C-alpha cells in the first residue's frame, strides 16, 4: 500500500500553490522506488508531462537543468504507449516558436534515444522531424540545433537508421550550397559523420555526386564555390577514406589543378585532402605518389612576402600543411625510404631555419618521423651489420649528421624556449638512432647545454630539459669525448644541485651520478685524474644530504649518488670517508630510506677499492639481522644480497658475535615456500663457512635439518641444488667437529630404509627422478668423504636383501660419483652392473642402464671397446645397452671420441636393418648425437646414405637429422639451413615411413626454429599439400562380414601434414596463401575424426586470425558443420560412437559460436536458423 | 518347439566363434548361416543352459586374455601403447559383432532384466569389456598410464609424437566407464578415467608448470614470462581439444590459471608500476589480457593506475612553477596533455574498460581542483577562473587567428576539462564578465565561434548558464538597430559634427556599475541632450546605462605638422580637449576641472608623456623617475613628428591591472556571499523540517551540480534560519 495513495496525494500539490515546493516534490517522486512503481491510470503520467511543461520556460527556467536530470529517469519510466505520445508532443513543441521549449525537447529526445516496431516507428518520426527542420524550416536557429542533434545522434546510432540513410543524404546535399556558412560547416561535419556507415552503395552515390559538382570545364571558377566541396572531400577522407580508392584516380588530378590556383585557404584544403588520402589509401595512391610529392617540394618553400600587414597573411598555413603532408607521405610508405633520403631529407634540412614557430615545429616533426623510420630493427644493436639496405640507409644518415648539426648550431642559443626544446628533442632522437656520431661535434653541443644551465629568468622547464639532454648524451656517446670539456661542464651541474627547486636538485643529482659512473669506470685503470673535482663533489653531496627538512626525492637521490661516489672513488674522499659511512648507517634505520641505504651499502661493499668498513660492521650486521625477521620479499632479497657482498668483501675481518646473531635467523628462511630466498641463504651460509667456520658450531643442527627438509621437496631448481652442493663442499673442506658429510644420504634414506614392503605408497616416477637425483648429487658432491664408501656401497648393495629404493639409489649414486669428479675406477663393477641390468624391476633396469651410460663416458677408451664387444657377441639385450650407449655419447665430449667414432658407425648401421621399431629409434638418436662430434665431415655420409640405401636406413638417418634440431642456437645452423633442401625433397619416396619421418622433421623445424624452413617455404608448400589429399590405394576395405571399418594406413601422414599446417598457421602466417589454406581445410574437414577435431581448432583460430576470408567462405563452410551436427546415430550404438558423436557435436558447436562472434556472420539467415533450431 | 542336443551345437558355435575372432578368410555365407541357426533356435538354449554356455564362454575369454597378457609383457616400456591400441581395436570389433548377434537371443526382455538384475545376466551385455577391465586392464594400467604421461611430458618439451596412441588409450579409458546406474542413460560415466588418469595428469601438469614458471622467472624479466604464459595457455587448451576428453578441459584451464598467472600476481603488480614509468603500452595490454582471467584480480590494477595518474598530473602541474598563476595557456595545456595521454592509454591498451575509465575520471577530478597552483593561491577557486581567462584569450582579436578546425578542437578540449571542475558558478561569473567586456569594445574575433561556445555551454550546463548571454547578444543587436535608426533620423535632419557610436544596454543584464563622477565637455553636450530627448520620446519605464570610463573613440589633432589620428578613451579625450585653448595646465587645475581621480589622471599622464604627445616642466626629465604632484605643469608637444599616422594611446594600465585583480577578489567574495546565502537558505526552506543530520547529508546532493557546499556554511545558514524551523 506504499505506492497506491502516495502518488495521488502529491498530485494536488502541483496546483500552483507549491511552486517553491514543487522542485522538491519532483525530486522526492524520483526516489529509490524503481522496482514496481507503475500501475494503471496513465492520466497521472500525462499530468506529469503537463507539469514538466512547467519546469520549463516559465520562472526564467531556473529549475531546468535539475528538472531534466530528474525527468531522465522519469522519461524512461513512461512505458511505450506513452512513449509514442511523448515523442509526438516533443516534436510538436519543437515546432513551437519559443527558443526555450526546443532545448528541453531536444535533450529529452536524446535521453529517450539513449534509453532505447514501436522503437523503429518513433525513430522514423524523429528522423522525419529532423529532416523537416533541416530543409523546410528556413530559419538559422532551428537548422543549427537540428544539425547538432543529428550529428550527436549519428555518433552513436549508426545502424538503426539504415532504412532512412538514403533519404538523409538528400536533405544534406543542398546544404553544402546554402549561405550563412555557420550552417554550411556543420552540414559538412554531419555529412562526414554520416559517410562512415552509409551502406556500401550510398557512399558510392555520395562520392560520385560530390565529384560531379566539383570541377570546372577547363575554365577558372570562383574559389568560394569549390572550397566547401573540397572541405567536404577532406572530411569524408579523414572519416572513411578507405572506401574511395575507386574514385581517387579521378579525384586527384582535379584537386591538384585547384591547388595550382592562387588562394591560400584553397591550397590549405587541397593539401589537407592529399594528406588524408595518402594516410588512408596507400595502395590506391601509388601511381600518384610522384606528382603530389613535387607539389609539396614547392609549397614548403612558398613564402612570397619574405625575401630570401601581419593580420592579412596566411602563407605560413600553406607551409605547415605542406610539412604535414610530407610527414604523412614519409610515414605511410616505408618502401621508398632510400628515395626520400635523396630528395626529401636535404630540403627538409634547409627548412630548419624557418622564421615561424609552428612551421618549424612541423618540419622538426617530419624529420623526427624520418629518423624513426630509418631505425634499424630492434634487438640487433649489439654488433656490426653487413652492408644491406639498412646499411645504405645508415650510411646516408651518417653522412647527414654534420649538416643537421651545422643547421642546428645557432638555434641552441636562441632566446625562445620552444626552439631550444625542439633542438634538444631532435638531437636526442638522432643520437639514439646513431650512437657515437655526435662526438666530433661535442665542442658545439656542450656550449649550448651551458647556455641553458645558466638561464635564470625563464621557467625551470628549459633547465630540466638541458639536464635530461646532458644525461642522454652521457648515456650514448663515449666517455673520452667529455675529457677536454670537463672543467667547464662540471661547475654548472654542481650549481644545480644546490638549487631551491627540488626537481632541479634531483635531476642534477641523477646527472652527477651518471657522470661519475661513466667517466671513472670501476674495473679499469683511471685515465683522468679525479683530484680537482672530488672535493667539490663530496662537499655538495654531503651538504645536500645533511639537511633533514628536504623532500624525499632529493634524499633518495643524494643517498644513491653518495653511494656511487664512495664506491668509485673511496681513495680520494680521505677525511670525509669516515663520516660519510656513518651517515649511510643512520639512513639505514629510518622506515623511509631502508632500501636506498641498503643498496648503497651493497655497492660500497662490492667495489674493488678495498675500503675499510671497520667502524660500522657491527651496527650494520645487527640492523640487517633485524631486517631479516620482517616478512617482506624485496627487503629480504636486498638484505641477503648485502650480507653476502659484505661477508665476501670483508673475509676474516668481521666480529663473531654479529655473525652468530645473523646466523640465528637463517634457518627460518630455508623453506620450500620461497626458493630464491633459500638459494641466497644457502649461498651466504657457504660463504660464511668458507670464511669463519668457528661460528657454525651451534647452528649446524637446525640448518642441516631444514636443508634436508627442503631437499625432500620435488620442486628444487638446479640453482638451489648447486648451492647446497657448494655448502656441503665447504662444510666438509673445513673439517669441523659439527658436521662433515656422511649424514645427507642416511637421513634421506631413513624413510626409504623403513620401506620394508615394496607394495606401499611409493613415489611418482618424476618424484623418484627428482628425489634420487638430489640424493645422488649430494653423494657425489664430496669425493674425499666417499672414496672408500664408493666401493663399500657396491659390496653392501649387490646382496639382494635391500628394497628397490636402496638399490636404485645405489646405482644412481654410483653413476653420479663416476660422473661428477673423475670416473670411479671400480674395475670389478662392470660384471656386477651387467648382472644387475637384467633386474626383474623396470626402475632398477633403468637405473642400471643410466649407470652404464654415465660410467662409459668417463672411461670410454677402456669400456667402449668392451661395450662394443658385448654388443657384437651378445645381441640379446640390445635395448637397454643401446640406451646406455646413447647416454655414453651424450655425456662424452666429442674431442675424446673422434679417433674411435667411425668404429661406432660401423656398428650402429649394422643393427639398423632389424625389424624392431624401438631399436631403430634408439639407433636414430645415437646417430643424431654422433653427428655432433663433427658435422661437416659426417653429414655427407648420411646424405649419401639417404640418397642410396634401404628404406629402413634412410628412415633412421632422417630421424637422426630431425633429432639434430636444438632449441638453442647451435653451430650446425648454417650447414643445416644450406643442406635442408635435399632432406626436405624426400617426400617423393613412395614409402610411408620416410614420408612420415620427413613430415615430423618439418613439424619439429617449424615448431622450434622457423628460420630453418622459412626461406624454402614456397618450394615446400605445394608438394606438402600433395600429402594432404586422400590416397585410396592404401585405403583397403577388408572383407570382415557385412559391416567393417576401413583400416586406412595413410592416416598418419595426413595427421602429420595437418600438424605441420597448424604449426605454419601459428608461426609462419606471413608466408601462406589463405585461399588454398581454406580450400585444404575444407578438403580435410570431411576426413577422419582426428582430422575433424584439428580442422575445427584451425577454424576457431582462423575466426580470429582472418575474419574476412572466413566470412566469405562460411556460406559453404557451414554445410559440413550442419551435416556433422544434424547427423543422427541409432540408440543401439555402443558407448564409443555415442561419446564420439557428442564430442564432435560439441566441437562443431564451439566452431559455430566462434564464427558467430563475428558480427557480419550474424547477419545471414542460414546460421540464424541453425541457432534457432539448436535453441528449439 | 524342438529341443536339440546341447553339446553338439555348443561345440559347433564355439568353433565358429573361435574362427570368427581370427581375421575373416571365408565369405559371408557361413557368417549368416551359423548365426541364423543360433538366433532361430538356441534362444531357449542360450537362456537356461545358456548360463553354463556363457560360463564356458567366460572361461574361454579368460584364457584368451591371459594368453594375450603373457604374450604382451616381453620388453615394451613405451611400445606398450601400440600393442594396447591394436588389441583394443581388434577386440572391440570382435566383441561388437558378437554382442550384436548373440545377445539378441537374451535381450529385449526388460521384464526379466528388472528382476534381481536378470540373475547372473546382469550387465553381461558388456561382459567382454568387463573381462577386458579385469584380466588385462588391471595388470597393465600403471604401465600404460606412465607411458602416456611420459609421452605428454615429451611433447611439452618440444618433440613431436604420434597423438593417435594417446587418443586411442584415453578413448579406451572413458569407454570402460560403464553406466551401471542405468543401462539406458544418455551420458557416459567417467569414473575409471577420472580415478586412473585425470587426477595424475592434473597433478603432473601443475608440478611441471610450477617448476617451469619458477625457473623462468628466476632468470628472465617479467615481459618474456608473460609472452611465454600467453602461448602456454592456448597450447594446453589445444592439447585437450585434440587428444583428450572434454570433461577435463575447463578444469585444466583453471589449474593453468592457478599456476602461470595467479600465484605470481604480486610480482605482476610491481612490474605493472614499472611499466607505467616507461610507457610500454603493448606490455600493459598483455598484462591486462593475462590478469583478466583471474576473478577479482583487476582491482589492484585500477588502484595503481589511479594513483599513478594522480601523481603524474600533480608533478606535471608543479613543474611549471610560479608562471602558471599569470599564464592560463600553460596551465590548461599541461592539464590537457596529461589527460589526453592517459585517456589514449586507457582507451587503447586497457580496451576501454568501465572500471578503468572510472579510475581515470576519479584521478583527473582530484588534481584539477587541489594542486600546487591553487594551494599557493590560497583558494580552490583558482582552477575555474584561469580556465575562463583562457577562453578569453581564445576569442579576442590577435595577430594570428587560429585555424577554425583547431579552434573547434580547442573549445571541445576546454569542455572536456570543464567537466571536472567542482566550482562552476565561478566559471559562469568570470565568463560573463569577460564576454561583456569583449562585446562592449567589439573585440570578438568571430561571431560564429562565439555562438558555438555559448551553445556548448548551454548543452553542458543548461539554459541558466546561457540565458544572460543570449540577453546580452539580443541587447547588442537592439543597440545596433537603434544606432542605425538614429543615423537614418540624422540623415533626415541636421547631421552631427563627428561620427560616434552609441549602444544602449539594459541595466538588468550587464554587470556594469557606475562608480565615478564626470563633467561633460561642451563638445558632446548637444549630442547628449538630443539623444536623451529622443530616447525619452522613444522609451520609458527603465533607466539609461550612462557610463563614461568604458567609452572610447578617435580624435583628429590640428596642432601637429603632419595630421595624426589618435585613438583614446574618454578621459584622454577630455584631457586633449582641455588643451584646445591653453596647452599648459597644472595637475591641480586638471583634477578640479576634469573630475578625474588622482591615480587615473596620473596613469593617463605617464601614458601621454611616454607617447611624447606632452611634455613636463623639464622636457629632458625622465617620466618614470619624476613624480606627478598636484602642482606639476604639463604642456602640449606641438612639434610631434612620427612615421605612423595612426597612434593608439588607450592602453590598459598596470595600476588598473592590479585594481582589476582587486575587483576579481571582490568578485570572488561576492560569489561566496551570494552562493552561501541565496543558494542554501532557499533550499533549507524548501526541505522543511527533518532530523537535521540526513537533511545535511542530502542537501549536498541537490546543489552539487554547480558547487559543493561546506558543512560549517550550512550549519551557519541553519543557525540564521532558526528564527523562522
Amino acid at each position: 500500500s506504499t505506492a497506491a495513495f502516495h502518488i495521488s496525494s502529491l498530485l494536488e500539490k502541483m496546483t500552483s500553490s507549491d511552486k517553491d515546493f514543487r522542485f522538491m516534490a519532483t525530486s522526492d517522486l524520483m526516489s529509490e522506488l524503481q522496482k514496481d512503481s507503475i500501475q494503471l491510470d496513465e492520466d497521472s503520467e500525462r499530468k506529469v508531462v503537463k507539469m514538466l511543461l512547467r519546469l520549463l520556460e516559465d520562472k526564467n527556467g531556473e529549475v531546468q537543468n535539475l528538472a531534466v536530470k530528474c525527468l531522465g529517469p522519469l522519461v524512461v519510466k513512461v512505458k511505450e504507449y506513452q512513449v509514442e505520445t511523448i515523442v509526438d508532443t516533443l516534436c510538436t513543441n519543437m515546432r513551437s516558436d519559443k527558443e526555450q521549449l526546443r532545448d528541453i525537447a531536444g535533450i529529452g529526445l536524446k535521453t529517450v534515444l539513449s534509453e532505447l516496431g514501436l522503437a523503429t516507428n518513433v525513430c522514423r518520426k524523429i528522423t522525419g522531424q529532423l529532416t523537416s527542420a533541416i530543409a523546410q524550416q528556413e530559419d538559422v536557429a532551428v537548422q543549427l540545433e537540428a544539425l547538432d542533434i543529428l550529428s550527436d545522434m549519428l555518433s552513436r546510432l549508426g545502424v538503426p537508421l539504415g532504412a532512412f540513410h538514403a533519404s538523409l543524404l538528400h536533405c544534406l546535399l543542398p546544404q553544402l550550397s546554402s549561405p550563412r556558412l555557420a550552417v554550411r560547416k556543420r552540414a559538412v561535419g554531419a555529412l562526414g559523420h554520416l559517410a562512415a556507415a552509409c551502406s556500401t552503395d550510398l557512399f558510392v552515390e555520395l562520392a560520385d555526386h560530390l565529384l560531379d559538382r566539383l570541377p570546372g570545364p577547363r575554365v577558372p571558377t570562383s574559389p568560394t564555390a569549390i572550397r566547401t566541396l573540397i572541405q567536404c572531400l577532406g572530411s569524408v577522407g579523414r572519416q572513411a577514406g578507405h572506401r574511395l580508392g575507386a574514385h581517387l584516380d579521378r579525384l586527384v588530378p582535379l584537386v591538384e589543378d585547384f591547388c595550382n590556383l592562387d588562394d591560400d585557404e584553397l591550397r590549405e584544403s587541397c593539401l589537407q585532402a592529399f594528406e588524408a588520402f595518402l594516410r588512408k589509401c596507400p595502395k590506391e595512391m601509388g601511381p600518384h605518389v610522384p606528382n603530389v610529392t613535387s607539389l609539396c617540394l614547392q609549397y614548403i618553400k612558398h613564402d612570397p612576402n619574405y625575401n630570401y600587414s601581419d593580420d592579412d597573411d596566411m602563407s605560413w598555413k600553406v607551409r605547415r600543411a605542406a610539412a604535414k603532408c610530407i610527414a604523412a607521405l614519409i610515414s605511410s610508405r616505408p618502401d621508398l625510404l632510400p628515395d626520400f633520403h635523396c630528395t626529401l631529407a636535404p630540403v627538409l634540412i634547409r627548412r630548419f631555419k624557418e622564421r615561424e614557430e609552428n612551421v618549424k615545429a612541423d618540419v622538426f616533426t617530419a624529420y623526427i618521423v624520418l629518423l624513426r623510420q630509418t631505425q634499424p630493427p630492434k634487438g640487433w644493436l649489439e654488433a656490426m651489420e653487413e652492408p644491406t639496405q639498412t646499411g645504405s640507409n645508415l650510411h646516408m644518415l651518417r653522412g647527414q649528421v654534420p649538416l643537421v648539426v651545422k643547421a642546428l648550431q645557432r638555434q641552441l642559443k636562441d632566446r625562445s624556449v620552444r626552439a631550444r626544446q625542439g633542438c634538444f628533442s631532435l638531437l636526442t632522437e638522432l643520437a639514439g638512432v646513431l650512437p657515437g656520431s655526435l662526438a666530433e661535434h661535442m665542442p658545439v653541443l656542450v656550449s649550448g647545454i651551458i647556455f641553458s644551465l645558466a638561464d635564470r629568468s625563464s621557467s625551470s622547464t628549459i633547465r630540466m630539459d638541458a639536464l635530461a639532454f646532458l644525461q642522454g648524451l652521457l648515456g650514448t656517446e663515449p666517455a673520452e669525448a667529455f675529457h677536454p670539456h670537463l672543467p667547464i661542464l662540471l661547475p654548472p651541474v654542481m650549481a644545480c644541485v644546490a638549487d631551491s627547486f627540488y626537481k632541479i636538485a634531483a635531476e642534477a643529482l641523477v646527472v652527477l651520478q651518471e657522470l661519475v659512473r661513466a667517466l671513472w669506470p670501476l674495473h679499469r685503470p683511471r685515465m683522468l685524474d679525479p683530484e680537482p673535482y672530488v672535493g667539490e663533489m663530496s662537499a655538495v653531496t654531503l651538504a645536500r644530504l645533511r639537511a633533514t627538512d628536504l623532500d624525499q626525492e632529493v634524499k633518495e637521490r643524494a643517498i644513491s649518488c653518495m653511494g656511487h661516489l664512495v664506491g668509485h672513488l673511496g681513495d680520494r674522499l680521505g677525511d670525509d670517508l669516515e663520516p660519510t659511512l656513518l651517515l649511510l648507517l643512520d639512513r639505514l634505520r629510518n622506515e623511509i630510506t631502508r632500501l636506498p641505504a641498503i643498496k648503497a651499502l651493497t655497492l660500497v661493499a662490492v667495489s674493488p677499492l678495498q675500503l675499510d668498513l671497520q667502524p660500522i660492521l657491527a651496527e650494520a650486521l645487527h640492523i640487517l639481522a633485524s631486517f631479516l625477521r620482517k616478512n617482506q620479499r624485496a627487503l629480504r632479497l636486498a638484505t641477503l644480497a648485502a650480507l653476502d657482498a659484505l661477508a665476501q668483501s670483508q673475509g676474516l675481518s668481521l666480529p663473531p658475535s654479529a655473525v652468530q646473531a645473523v646466523l640465528a635467523e637463517l634457518p627460518a628462511l630455508v623453506n620450500e615456500s620461497d626458493m630464491h630466498v633459500a638459494q641466497l641463504a644457502v649461498d651466504f651460509l657457504a660463504t660464511v663457512t668458507q670464511a669463519q667456520p668457528a661460528s657454525l658450531v651451534e647452528v649446524s643442527g637446525p640448518v642441516l635439518s631444514e636443508l634436508l627438509r627442503l631437499l625432500r621437496s620435488p620442486l628444487l631448481p638446479a640453482g638451489v641444488l648447486a648451492a647446497a652442493e657448494g655448502f656441503l663442499q665447504a662444510l666438509v673442506g673445513t673439517r669441523p667437529p659439527c658436521v662433515d658429510y656422511a649424514k645427507l644420504i642416511s637421513l634421506l634414506t631413513a624413510p626409504v630404509y623403513e620401506q620394508a614392503v615394496d607394495g606401499g605408497p611409493g613415489l611418482h616416477k618424476q618424484v623418484f627422478h627428482s628425489l634420487a637425483r638430489c640424493v645422488a648429487a649430494l653423494s657425489a658432491a664430496c669425493p674425499q668423504e666417499a672414496a672408500s664408501t664408493a666401493s663399500r656401497l657396491v659390496c653392501d648393495a649387490r646382496s639382494p636383501h635391500s628394497s628397490t629404493g636402496v638399490k636404485v639409489l645405489a646405482f644412481l649414486s654410483l653413476a653420479e660419483v663416476g660422473q661428477v669428479a673423475g670416473p670411479g675406477h671400480q674395475r670389478e663393477l662392470k660384471a656386477v652392473l651387467l648382472e644387475a641390468l637384467g633386474s626383474p624391476s623396470e626402475d632398477v633396469r633403468a637405473a642400471a642402464s643410466y649407470a652404464l651410460g654415465r660410467v662409459g663416458a668417463g672411461s670410454l677408451p677402456d669400456f667402449l671397446p668392451f661395450l662394443l664387444e658385448q654388443i657384437e657377441a651378445e645381441p640379446r639385450r640390445q635395448y637397454l645397452l643401446l640406451h646406455s650407449l646413447r647416454e655414453a655419447l651424450g655425456a662424452a665430449q666429442p674431442d675424446s671420441l673422434k679417433p674411435y667414432a667411425e668404429d661406432i658407425w660401423a656398428l650402429l648401421f649394422q643393427r639398423c636393418e632389424g625389424a624392431e621399431e624401438g631399436t631403430r629409434g634408439v639407433v636414430a638418436e645415437c646417430i643424431g648425437k654422433l653427428v655432433l662430434v663433427n658435422p661437416s665431415f659426417l653429414l655427407p655420409r648420411l646424405r649419401k646414405q639417404l640418397a642410396a640405401g634401404r628404406p629402413h636406413t634412410r628412415s633412421t638417418v632422417i630421424t637422426a637429422v630431425k633429432f639434430l634440431i636444438s632449441d638453442q642456437p647451435h653451430p650446425i645452423d648454417p650447414l643445416l639451413k644450406s643442406f635442408i633442401g635435399e632432406f626436405m625433397e624426400s617426400l617423393q619416396d613412395p614409402d610411408l615411413n620416410v614420408r612420415r619421418a620427413t613430415l615430423a622433421f618439418f613439424n619439429s623445424a617449424v615448431h622450434n626454429k622457423p628460420s630453418l624452413v622459412r626461406d624454402l617455404l614456397d618450394d615446400i608448400l605445394p608438394l606438402l599439400y600433395q600429402e594432404t589429399k586422400i590416397r585410396r590405394d592404401l585405403i583397403r576395405e577388408v572383407e570382415m562380414g557385412p559391416f567393417k571399418h576401413t583400416v586406412d594406413d595413410g592416416l598418419d601422414v595426413r595427421k602429420a601434414a595437418f600438424e605441420c599446417m597448424y604449426s605454419l598457421l601459428e608461426s609462419c602466417l606471413g608466408q601462406l596463401d589463405i585461399c588454398e589454406f581454406l580450400n585444404h581445410v575444407e578438403d580435410g574437414l570431411k576426413d577422419h575424426y582426428d582430422i575433424r577435431m584439428l580442422t575445427f581448432i584451425m577454424v576457431a583460430r582462423l575466426a580470429t586470425l582472418c575474419p574476412a576470408p572466413v566470412l566469405q567462405r562460411v556460406d559453404r563452410l557451414i554445410e559440413p558443420l550442419r551435416a556433422t551436427c544434424t547427423a543422427k546415430v541409432k540408440a543401439g550404438s555402443v558407448k564409443q560412437e555415442f561419446e564420439k558423436q557428442d564430442e564432435l557435436k560439441r566441437s562443431a558447436m564451439r566452431a559455430v559460436a566462434a564464427l558467430l562472434t563475428i558480427p557480419e556472420v550474424g547477419k545471414s539467415p542460414i546460421m540464424a536458423d541453425f541457432s534457432s533450431q539448436i535453441r528449439s | 518347439s524342438k529341443q536339440i542336443g546341447l553339446d553338439q551345437i555348443w561345440d559347433d558355435l564355439r568353433a565358429g566363434i573361435q574362427q570368427v575372432y581370427t581375421r575373416q578368410s571365408m565369405a559371408k555365407s557361413r557368417y549368416m548361416e551359423l548365426y541364423t541357426h543360433v538366433y532361430n533356435y538356441c534362444t531357449s538354449v542360450h537362456q537356461f543352459v545358456g548360463l553354463e554356455l556363457y560360463k564356458r564362454l567366460k572361461e574361454f575369454l579368460k584364457n584368451y586374455l591371459t594368453n594375450l597378457l603373457k604374450d604382451g609383457e616381453d620388453l615394451m616400456d613405451e611400445s606398450v601403447l601400440k600393442f594396447y591400441t591394436q588389441q583394443w581395436e581388434d577386440y572391440r570389433f570382435s566383441s561388437k559383432v558378437l554382442n550384436g548377434i548373440c545377445a539378441y537371443l537374451n535381450r529385449h526382455w526388460v521384464r526379466r532384466e528388472c528382476d534381481e538384475g536378470r540373475k547372473g545376466i546382469y550387465e553381461i551385455y558388456s561382459l567382454a569389456l568387463v573381462t577386458w577391465r579385469d584380466c588385462l586392464f588391471r595388470p597393465l594400467n600403471k604401465q600404460v598410464t606412465n607411458a602416456v604421461l611420459k609421452l605428454i611430458e615429451k611433447e611439452r618439451n618440444g618433440e613431436t609424437i604420434n597423438t593417435r596412441l594417446i587418443s586411442g588409450v584415453v578413448q579406451s579409458y572413458v569407454e570402460l566407464g560403464l553406466n551401471e546406474d542405468d543401462a539406458f542413460a544418455k551420458g557416459p560415466t567417467l569414473t575409471v578415467y577420472k580415478e586412473s588418469f585425470e587426477s595424475q595428469f592434473l597433478a603432473d601438469t601443475e608440478r611441471f608448470y610450477t617448476r617451469e614458471s619458477t625457473e623462468f622467472l628466476q632468470q628472465n624479466p617479467v615481459t618474456e614470462y608473460m609472452k611465454k604464459a600467453e602461448a602456454r595457455l592456448l597450447e594446453e587448451q589445444r592439447r585437450v581439444q585434440v587428444y583428450l576428453h572434454e570433461s577435463t578441459q575447463d578444469e585444466l584451464a583453471r589449474k593453468c590459471e592457478q599456476v602461470l598467472i595467479e600465484k605470481h600476481l604480486e610480482i605482476f603488480h610491481t612490474e605493472f608500476q614499472n611499466l607505467l614509468d616507461a610507457d610500454k603500452n603493448e606490455d600493459l595490454g598483455r598484462m591486462y589480457n593475462l590478469v583478466s582471467r583471474i576473478q577479482d584480480g583487476l582491482g589492484e590494477l585500477k588502484k595503481l593506475l589511479e594513483t599513478h595518474i594522480h601523481n603524474q598530473g600533480l608533478a606535471a602541474i608543479e613543474k611549471c612553477g610560479e608562471a602558471a598563476l599569470n599564464d592560463p595557456k600553460m596551465y590548461v595545456q599541461t592539464v590537457l596533455d596529461v589527460h589526453k595521454k592517459y585517456n589514449a592509454l586507457v582507451m587503447s591498451a586497457f580496451n576501454n574498460d568501465a572500471g578503468f575509465v572510472a579510475a581515470l575520471d576519479k584521478a583527473c577530478g582530484r588534481f584539477i581542483n587541489n594542486n600546487a597552483v591553487t594551494k599557493m593561491a590560497q583558494s580552490s577557486s583558482k582552477s575555474p577562473e584561469l580556465l575562463a581567462r583562457y577562453c578569453d584569450s581564445l576569442l579576442k582579436k590577435s595577430s594570428k587567428n587560429p585555424e577554425e578546425a583547431e579552434l573547434e578542437d580547442t573549445l571541445n578540449q576546454v569542455m572536456v576539462v570543464f567537466k571536472y571542475i567542482e566550482d562552476k558558478d565561478v566559471f559562469q561569473k568570470f565568463y560573463a564578465k569577460m564576454l561583456a567586456k569583449r562585446l562592449v569594445h567589439q573585440n570578438s574575433a568571430s561571431d560564429d565561434a562565439e555562438a558555438s561556445m555559448i551553445s556548448k555551454l548551454k548543452q553542458a550546463c543548461g539554459f541558466e548558464y546561457t540565458s544572460k548571454l543570449q540577453r546580452m547578444f539580443q541587447d547588442i543587436g537592439v543597440s545596433k538597430d537603434l544606432n542605425e535608426q538614429f543615423k537614418k533620423h540624422l540623415t533626415n535632419s541636421e547631421p552631427l559634427d563627428l561620427d560616434f557610436s552609441i549602444q544602449v544596454l539594459s541595466s538588468g543584464s550587464w554587470p556594469f556599475q557606475q562608480s565615478c563622477t564626470f563633467a561633460l565637455p561642451s563638445e558632446l553636450e548637444r549630442s547628449y541632450q538630443r539623444f536623451t530627448a529622443f530616447y525619452a520620446s522613444r522609451h520609458s519605464g527603465r533607466k539609461l546605462t550612462w557610463l563614461y570610463q568604458l567609452s572610447k573613440g578617435e580624435l583628429v589633432t590640428n596642432c601637429f605638422k603632419n595630421r595624426y589620428t589618435l585613438q583614446a578613451s574618454t578621459f584622454q579625450m577630455a584631457i586633449l580637449l582641455q588643451y584646445n585653448t591653453e596647452d599648459a595646465y597644472t595637475v591641480q587645475q586638471l583634477t578640479d576641472s576634469t573630475q578625474i581621480k588622482m591615480d587615473i589622471l596620473a596613469q593617463v599622464l605617464q601614458i601621454l608623456l611616454k607617447s611624447k604627445l606632452l611634455v613636463l616642466e623639464d622636457e629632458n626629465a625622465n617620466v618614470d623617475e619624476v613624480e606627478l604632484k598636484p602642482d606639476t605643469l604639463i604642456k602640449l608637444y606641438l612639434g610631434y613628428k612620427n612615421k605612423k599616422l595612426r597612434v593608439n594611446i588607450n592602453v590598459p594600465m598596470k595600476t588598473e591591472q592590479k585594481q582589476e585583480q582587486e575587483t576579481t577578489h571582490k568578485n570572488i567574495e561576492e560569489d561566496r556571499k551570494l552562493l552561501i546565502q541565496a543558494a542554501i537558505v532557499r533550499i533549507m526552506k524548501m526541505r522543511k523540517v527533518l532530523k537535521h543530520q540526513q537533511l545535511l547529508g542530502e542537501v549536498l546532493t541537490q546543489l552539487s551540480s554547480r558547487f559543493k557546499p561546506r558543512v560549517p556554511v550550512i550549519k551557519k545558514c541553519i543557525d540564521i534560519l532558526i528564527e523562522k524551523l
